């Protein structure tokens, strides 16, 4: 459910990172 | 959707690379 935790699972994009940063 | 699988350190490393890329 969570950002990092999905990343494992659905993925993160470019995009979703730049949002972190 | 599509993104990148990346898990904790992965994901982590990933991110603090564009974070820094980013402030330099």
């Amino acid at each position: 459910q969570d950002l990092q935790t999905l990343c494992c699972t659905d993925g993160c994009s470019m995009t979703d990172l730049s949002a972190l940063c | 959707k599509e993104s990148v699988r990346l898990c904790g350190l992965e994901y982590i490393r990933t991110v603090i690379y564009i974070c820094a890329s980013s402030r330099w």
